[PDB]
């Protein structure tokens, strides 16, 4: 075994103090992410109640949840059913269970992302990184099929094919589309999903440390009001001299 | 009750020098007030069931007001009970307390033993990896007597009966805690604190006005950092490997502790038979103990003051705060030859800067 | 458990505009990429050094993908800088 | 709506403080349960380990478990399987869900039996009489076709057809059939289902509540022995009378 | 919460031999059940004057269920004193 | 603390005619340590998910060893908790005890409050019809303010979450039940007990050797039958409806609670308003309060006997508790005209005879 790398630091607008989310980006990754990488893998804890004001308007998300086949039931005669899908249900996923996911990749599992930012060093400067990392082996090395060499995945040697390629999606605010720029875009997403209550946390911390501080200075200066009487004390053994 | 209250809070007298070091105790125990207020409102939505422990946790997160808040200022108010302990300890083998304050500083070593048990069960709860495996690691390190690992864990392998278990052990031991600290308390003003001065002295204040203003003024402060890391996060405290399910067949590929285990855990990388591994804890914390009685340990007559200030020789409790922290380095890394043998080093003065203690 | 840790004083890139609007149906990954290989340039030299010795020594095992690893790390953490202002 | 009536008091073997279950009832009742009242209705907690060595012997439920199908799964390719029952598995269960019992059950719903005598007033009673309830309607009286007649059903009108009928089973240890002793013999063997660790509950409180009473009778005389130096005392005021 | 509750003084039966070995092919109930048909008569009485009534009165409304349960918990409650005693 | 328990528990100085009657808190107090024990080790095994709960306390009964005795125990000394403290209560009504032991009287009923709703907490736990149904009603009777009965509940209607929640406060309140014990105590033996006659006596004699063995005889006694109960099952204390699982849209055939709270069922029945339901209670309780300060409602001197012996007046306190059997009676049947007619008369008795008490 050895010790990976660590990888470069991007300047997402998030790793600010000050910043939020930077929305387009987003609704871009989400598009993304829809398209291409929910063929394998799954996000079992999103639904699409989460979308309508913080991303989306509440009428496109209706219609995009209109999209799949949900199964429900059981009906009168005790059987399952298919329906549209509802405001209230949770994402699809592509594979019944761990081992026909498993069946499908080659005996490899794909991760659920629905806190993949958070299931990782360096969180999305990592996956910045891995998205990038596909690269041809080195000079005495070679991989068996169904295998590939990247060049920040640790040990080198990752299951996943090579991820992106420019224009296999589009977008619908003009932005042109290409490997780099759907990254930060997904990116970008994943770090939203990974904890929505992001930018209510950062804006109710500012507050609570301004005010914490504030109070700071004002118990320092109390408590040196009572430092100062004993500090400046006077006491004399025998008899008095200064008065 | 009011009069024992302004006996020991309000007209109970102290030495004029007593410095920021000596505040430290109170902060502790503010730390477990507030855990244990976020832990009891923590309970009334978390599942001990195997099947979807971590899914109960994520949906406080997730799809309740305020979820976010008290599972995050539970999480990180741990790391500040460590770091105030540790000071708290630290400040004591410095001034070398234990001289007359014999059961405090047992009492002392009961409760961090305690809050030791304590952190390690929680650390169980939020079912990941890391806590399966821990559970598992260190469920095996006690297991020298037959049938009594089976009988604890309640199976043959850990299992939601453990969950469940140390659920209840968790919500319980805290309390006892408390009880103890009130034990604790009885004995230290049987006798009376020491001065950083190390002499007894009759320029004494009372509590109210002076050292209460300053104890309000550092609680302030620890409200203040422990808000700040919570709220944004500056620092990695916690590992990521517990943001993924269990598996039972598969471990994960790096390991690291909670910070204030690695030391422990180095000790478990560097030396080779397990049980000399489990009697390194338990000679070094006998070792501790024996400090409660050093007046006995020779004939010359004993001074409080270490004479450490300006001196050339430092002294054996720097030696081992400075050999801690090199652990706690090395306990973080992978294991490879090269810091196994800096490891080992590093253990050895551990040990005997703990031993040579007792030797004025 | 956090989604990321914040990061003191980071710089953000104002979007430098394309000369064409068909500019950037090409990544711009290509557009920086040229310098950063000739800043690693003792990366790319001691590689070869290793493929020439690999190649040469006859007992028939040797790779160098260390130095392969430390290349690209290297062209990496040089890209970095600037491919942010390429993008939206 | 009306007070029921009360049962009757049989002469079940177990309703003694000192008596056991009698288990060749009980095995005569399980192969009742298995022939005729498994088609309905369901016992989702036994596992057929509860049956060694308490009712039956071990090789002849390994060979009583063999007789059906239990899915398990998923394989390596995701799918589930049929395989033949192990001494682990539950007992089978006719439907699949409630839906679909209610659906063959015009709309009525087989309550599941793990622990049906704790689950009615007068247990055993009950079950004994409501077995043998079936009658023609009174006059003035008529009830909807699938609704049958019962004097001791509440309400007096059940959705359950008349239940048994004479040799409709047959036993293995000679005994002759007939509904009424496959309704003794059913009773006791629901009886026993509904808490196994009867016998081993009684058996401990014999020992228990013996002892406790010798121990009462000890602790009385030690009281008495120090209520009789008060109660004795004399107390003079003013001068000694006796000695 | 428990199978049973217990009862006091229960007298347990010995287990009367069939005359034939096919006797008991025939429920053992329509041996006991004249017996106590005979001792519940004042119910049949009770049951036979309300059917009359009932079809007599001509509005249209009436039923006999009432005195019917009575008879039948009557005879039932009969039975169970010596049903026990021909079952094994 | 030694000292404390030999000043208050064997050289303190009872008097010479204390029979069994004042033998009866010593038990409840025993009960309940002992129900905490059985308690804290049903806490190990049970499941708190509506899913479930109910499949959780079988597995308890049907899979683990010695599992069937606890579940029991703690079911059956529940009845006897409440038998003992009825017992205990009518004795002071009786003698009049609230003359001169005021707060220990209003701590005696808070202690009462406390421990029908830790029982009521209990009864839902199970998760069976009467459970659910039980938890509905008392949470739609307490109604009045807005959003206090969803925000109570934890949501719209009875819910896992509402579970989570009863199950820890289970848990906690019989701990501050123990705190008001000892207050209670305090307020006690700040005054001494009165006698069975009601004088002022010097014939004193002390506690270790006479009473000690009295409180250890009843003490065997009630073990004995317990235990008796338990393992045989000789009463029908609990009715069978809870050993359904729940169905949220029917309703049982057929209510009975639990003993210990079929005389409030009964008013529940038969007064038409639900807010004069509620106001009964609340009007009941007020007034078993104000006998604290009985010795201010008049100027006569008072005196405790009450001449009940070969009295052809009886007492109010007996008539009392005759109204409350039959209340209890009432309670347990079907609601039919009759039934509550002479409910009404039974209540009015009920109330009238609380009333009265003030009256001297
Ligand atoms: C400043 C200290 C702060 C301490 C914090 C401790 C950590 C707390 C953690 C938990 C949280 C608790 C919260 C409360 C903390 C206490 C607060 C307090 O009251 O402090 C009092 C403190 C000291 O009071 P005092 O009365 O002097 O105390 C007595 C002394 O201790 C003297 O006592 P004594 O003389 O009696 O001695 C007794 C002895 C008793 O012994 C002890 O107590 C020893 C304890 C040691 C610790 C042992 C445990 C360790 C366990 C392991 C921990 C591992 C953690 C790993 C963390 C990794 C992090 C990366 O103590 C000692 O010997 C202590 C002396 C130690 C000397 C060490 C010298 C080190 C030199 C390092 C030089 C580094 C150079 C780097 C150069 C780099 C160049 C590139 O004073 C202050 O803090 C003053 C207030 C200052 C406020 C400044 C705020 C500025 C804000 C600026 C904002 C800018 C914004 C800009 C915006 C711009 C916009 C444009
Ligand atoms: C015997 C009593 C037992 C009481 C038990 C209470 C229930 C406890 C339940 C919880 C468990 C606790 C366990 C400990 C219990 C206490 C034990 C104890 O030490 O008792 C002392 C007790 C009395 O001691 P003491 O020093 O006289 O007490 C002072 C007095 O209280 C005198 O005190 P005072 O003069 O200072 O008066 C103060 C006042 C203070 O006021 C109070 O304390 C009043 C409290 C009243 C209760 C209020 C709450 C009620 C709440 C509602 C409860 C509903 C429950 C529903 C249950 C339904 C059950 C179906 O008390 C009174 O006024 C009490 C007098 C009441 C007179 C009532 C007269 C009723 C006559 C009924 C006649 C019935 C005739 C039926 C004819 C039928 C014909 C067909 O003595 C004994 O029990 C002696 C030992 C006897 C052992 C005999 C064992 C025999 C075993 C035979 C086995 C055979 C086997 C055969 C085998 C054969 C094989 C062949
Ligand atoms: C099917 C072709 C997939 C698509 C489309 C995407 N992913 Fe995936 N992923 C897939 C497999 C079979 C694996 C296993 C790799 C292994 O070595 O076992 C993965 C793995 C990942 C990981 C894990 C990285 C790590 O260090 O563990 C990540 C972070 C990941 N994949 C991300 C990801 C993204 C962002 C995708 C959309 C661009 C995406 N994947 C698509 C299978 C497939
Ligand atoms: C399908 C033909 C069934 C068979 C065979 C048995 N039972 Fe059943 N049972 C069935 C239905 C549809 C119902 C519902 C009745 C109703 O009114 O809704 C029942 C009900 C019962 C009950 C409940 C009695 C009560 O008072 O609630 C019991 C105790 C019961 N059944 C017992 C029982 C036994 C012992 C059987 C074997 C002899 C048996 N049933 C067979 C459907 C069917
Ligand atoms: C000194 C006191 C305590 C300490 C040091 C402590 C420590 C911890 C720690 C370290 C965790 C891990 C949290 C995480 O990894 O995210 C935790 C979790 C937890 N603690 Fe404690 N705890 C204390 C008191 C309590 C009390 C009193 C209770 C309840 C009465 C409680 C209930 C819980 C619960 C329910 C969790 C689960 C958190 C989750 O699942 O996200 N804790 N505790
Ligand atoms: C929950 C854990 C603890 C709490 C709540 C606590 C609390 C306190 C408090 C309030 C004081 C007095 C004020 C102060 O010194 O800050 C004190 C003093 C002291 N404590 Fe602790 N303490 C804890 C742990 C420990 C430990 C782990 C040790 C030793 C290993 C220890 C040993 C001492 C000593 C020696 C003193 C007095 C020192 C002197 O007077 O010179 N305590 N403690
Ligand atoms: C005065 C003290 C207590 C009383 C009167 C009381 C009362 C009750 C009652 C009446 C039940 C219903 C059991 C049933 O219906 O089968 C119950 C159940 C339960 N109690 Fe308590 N309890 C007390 C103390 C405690 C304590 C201290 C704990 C835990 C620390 C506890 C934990 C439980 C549990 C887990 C159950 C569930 C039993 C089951 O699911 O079968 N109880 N309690
Ligand atoms: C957990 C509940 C309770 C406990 C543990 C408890 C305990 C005790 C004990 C140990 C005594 C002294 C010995 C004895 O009288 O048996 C006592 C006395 C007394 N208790 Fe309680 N008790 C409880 C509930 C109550 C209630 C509900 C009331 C009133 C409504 C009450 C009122 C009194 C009074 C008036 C006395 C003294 C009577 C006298 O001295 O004449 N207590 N209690
Ligand atoms: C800077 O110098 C000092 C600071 C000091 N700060 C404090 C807070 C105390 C102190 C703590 C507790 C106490 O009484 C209590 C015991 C136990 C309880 O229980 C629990 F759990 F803490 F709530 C509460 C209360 C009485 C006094 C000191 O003596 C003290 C002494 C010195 Cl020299
Ligand atoms: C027959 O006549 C009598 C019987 C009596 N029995 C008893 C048991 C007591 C008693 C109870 C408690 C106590 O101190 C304690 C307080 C609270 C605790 O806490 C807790 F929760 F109970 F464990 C423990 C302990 C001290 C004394 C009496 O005074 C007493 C008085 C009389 Cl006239
Ligand atoms: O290999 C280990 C390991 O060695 C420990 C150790 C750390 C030190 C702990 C400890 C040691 C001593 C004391 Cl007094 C208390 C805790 C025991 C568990 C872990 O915590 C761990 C967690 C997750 C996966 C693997 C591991
Ligand atoms: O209809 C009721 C009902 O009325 C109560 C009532 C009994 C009295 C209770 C009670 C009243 C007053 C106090 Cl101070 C404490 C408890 C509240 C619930 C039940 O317990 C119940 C349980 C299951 C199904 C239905 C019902």
């Amino acid at each position: 075994e050895k010790e990976p790398p660590h990888p470069p630091s991007y300047p997402f607008w998030f790793k600010s103090l000050f910043h939020s989310h930077d929305i387009p980006s987003v609704r871009r990754g989400y598009e993304v992410y829809r398209k291409v990488c929910a063929t394998c893998h799954s996000m079992e804890q999103l639904h699409f109640r989460h979308l309508v004001g913080e991303v989306l308007p509440e009428k496109r998300v209706k219609q995009i949840a209109a999209e799949y086949d949900v199964t429900d039931g059981p009906n009168d005669q005790g059987e399952m059913y298919t329906r549209p899908g509802i405001l209230g249900d949770a994402f699809p996923s592509p594979y019944p269970n761990e081992e026909a996911a498993r069946y499908a990749n080659g005996g490899a599992y794909p991760p659920d992302l629905s806190l993949i930012t958070a299931a990782r060093h360096f969180g999305p400067d990592y996956l910045m990184a891995l998205l990038g990392g596909y690269r041809d082996p080195p000079e005495g090395v070679e991989l068996r099929p169904g295998l590939y060499w990247n060049v920040w995945f640790p040990g080198n040697a990752i299951a996943m094919p090579p991820p992106l390629m420019d224009e296999m999606i589009d977008y619908e605010d003009g932005t042109p589309c290409n490997i780099s720029q759907m990254s930060k875009d997904v990116v970008n997403f994943l770090t939203w999903a990974t904890e929505p209550t992001a930018d209510e946390r950062k804006l109710y911390g500012l507050k609570c440390v301004s005010a914490i501080a504030i109070g700071t200075v004002l118990m320092t200066l109390w408590w040196r009001f009572y430092w100062a009487m004993y500090a400046t004390r006077r006491i004399d053994f025998g008899k008095l001299k200064y008065l | 009750f009011m009069s024992l209250f302004r006996a020991h809070l309000v007209f109970y007298r102290c030495a004029l020098n007593l410095n920021s070091s000596y505040n430290f105790g109170f902060l502790v125990a503010m730390t477990f007030v507030l855990q244990i207020i976020t832990g009891i409102t923590l309970a009334f939505r978390y599942t001990s069931e195997a099947s979807c422990a971590f899914a109960s946790v994520q949906h406080l997160v997730r799809e309740v007001a305020a979820g976010w808040e008290f599972r995050m200022l539970h999480a990180t108010t741990a790391s500040f009970v460590f770091l105030c302990i540790l000071i708290h300890m630290t400040r004591g083998l410095y001034n070398w307390s234990y001289s007359y304050l014999t059961t405090a500083w047992m009492s002392g070593l009961v409760l961090y033993l305690l809050t030791i048990a304590t952190a390690f069960l929680g650390y169980v709860l939020p079912w990941g990896q890391m806590s399966f495996w821990g559970a598992t690691v260190i469920t095996n390190l006690l297991s020298p007597i037959p049938y009594l690992v089976p009988w604890l864990l309640g199976g043959y392998y850990v299992s939601d009966v453990t969950l469940k278990r140390f659920f209840v052990l968790h919500f319980i031991l805290p309390f006892i805690g408390c009880i103890i600290i009130v034990l604790h308390i009885f004995y230290l003003h049987l006798n009376g604190s020491s001065n950083p001065a190390g002499i007894d002295t009759a320029l004494k204040v009372a509590f109210y006005p002076h050292m209460l203003m300053t104890d309000a003024k550092c609680l302030s402060y620890l409200i203040g950092l422990i808000f700040l890391q919570a709220a944004f996060g500056l620092m990695e405290l916690s590992h990521p490997d517990n943001s993924i399910p269990v598996n039972r067949f598969v471990t994960p590929l790096h390991i690291v502790p909670e910070w204030y285990f690695l030391a422990y855990y180095a000790v478990l990388k560097v030396i080779p038979s397990k049980t000399g591994g489990l009697l390194v804890f338990m000679s070094s914390l006998i070792n501790l103990g024996l400090l409660s009685e050093i007046r006995a340990l020779n004939t010359r007559m004993l001074i409080r003051q270490q004479f450490m200030t300006r001196n050339v020789v430092s002294g054996w409790v720097i030696i081992w705060v400075y050999s801690m922290i090199f652990l706690i380095i090395i306990g973080s890394a992978i294991p490879q030859a090269t810091y196994i043998l800096y490891g080992r080093l590093a253990t050895i003065l551990y040990l005997t800067t703990g031993l040579v203690l007792c030797l004025y | 458990s956090y989604p990321y840790y914040c990061e003191f004083f980071v710089k953000f890139p104002n979007y430098i505009p394309p000369k064409d609007p068909a500019e950037r149906l090409v990544d711009p990954r290509q557009k920086l990429e040229p310098g950063c290989t000739a800043r690693c340039s003792l990366w790319v030299n001691e590689y070869d050094a290793c493929t020439k010795r690999v190649r040469a020594r006859t007992d028939n095992k040797g790779n160098c993908s260390g130095q392969y690893e430390e290349l690209h790390v290297c062209i990496d953490r040089c890209v970095a800088k600037d491919i942010f202002k390429y993008l939206k």
